[PDB]
């Protein structure tokens, strides 16, 4: 569930 | 990381600095919806709580801190420092029709039923409609100042570039997020009339509406 964007 | 999302991020930071410098130098927040800025501050606040659980990169951490700081500073200029020029009588969008349903939908439709994921989802749905009070104020007052239209152009272009970024990431790294995509399409769709008017009038030296 990694959120890598702004 | 690709050029579409990098330009999208740079276009978003440009919009935030255009607005912050406009209010600061002119000493006035006339024509600006304070309600939209409260919603954009709420977006960064609920989205970037992961700053305490995750490290993606120095750029990702810096951009998060910059967005939070500029968003809180813009709310401070409108509601405290230059409150004498805040047009409360024309910024009348009832924001509870956005917050309460968006809160309900983030609890029901999410990737995981956990506090941090629900709060992230709420930031994604809230950002789709966050500009609605500003577009509503412009329709009510009639026109929009040239600098305000430039702010709206760079803010609208930012999530449109994120749609291109998502096509790229789907093709090259098999990554796909339906919640961000659907909400990003809704977000961009709401700029359709503004973009048509910005290209046909503003970019031809004519005034909006
Ligand atoms: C990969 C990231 C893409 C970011 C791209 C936007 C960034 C804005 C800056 C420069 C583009 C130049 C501005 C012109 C944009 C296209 C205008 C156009 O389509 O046509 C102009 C005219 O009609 C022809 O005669
Ligand atoms: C001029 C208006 C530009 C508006 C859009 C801003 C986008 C970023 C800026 C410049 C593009 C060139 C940046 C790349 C320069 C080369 C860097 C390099 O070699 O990077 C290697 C890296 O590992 C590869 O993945
Ligand atoms: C550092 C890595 C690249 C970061 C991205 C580089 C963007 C800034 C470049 C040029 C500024 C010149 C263009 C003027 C600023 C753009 C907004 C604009 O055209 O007008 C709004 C302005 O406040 C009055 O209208
Ligand atoms: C007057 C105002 C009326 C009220 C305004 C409400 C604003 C709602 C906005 C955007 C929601 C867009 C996203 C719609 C949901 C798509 C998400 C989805 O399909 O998620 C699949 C998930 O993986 C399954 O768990
Ligand atoms: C106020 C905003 C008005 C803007 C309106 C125009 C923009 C509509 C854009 C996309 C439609 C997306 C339709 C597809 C969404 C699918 C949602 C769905 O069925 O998701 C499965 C569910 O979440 C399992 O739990």
């Amino acid at each position: 569930a990694e959120h890598d964007e702004l | 990381m690709n050029i579409f999302r990098l330009t999208g991020d740079l276009s978003h930071l440009a919009a935030i600095i255009i607005l912050l410098l406009k209010i600061w130098k002119s000493r006035s927040c006339a024509g600006i919806s304070g309600k939209s800025q409260l919603l954009f501050a709420l977006v960064f606040t609920t989205r970037y709580l992961d700053l305490f659980t995750s490290f993606i990169s120095l750029y990702n951490t810096s951009m998060k801190l910059i967005y939070i700081a500029c968003s809180y500073a813009t709310v401070y200029l409108i509601y405290m420092k230059f409150k004498a020029t805040y047009d409360g009588n024309h910024d009348t969008f009832r924001v509870e029709f956005l917050i309460v349903p968006v809160g309900g939908l983030s609890f029901l439709v999410n990737h995981d039923f956990s506090p941090l994921e629900i709060l992230w989802t709420f930031s994604i749905y809230l950002e789709s409609v966050a500009i609605l009070p500003q577009l509503f104020m412009i329709s009510k007052t009639g026109e929009a100042e040239t600098i305000t239209t430039h702010y709206l152009f760079f803010l609208g272009l930012y999530r449109a570039l994120y749609l291109v970024n998502w096509i790229w990431r789907y093709y090259f790294e098999g990554f796909f997020d339906l919640i961000a995509v659907v909400a990003g399409v809704v977000q961009t769709v709401l700029y359709c009339d503004f973009f048509y008017l910005y290209v046909t009038k503003v970019l031809k030296g004519k005034k909006l509406s």
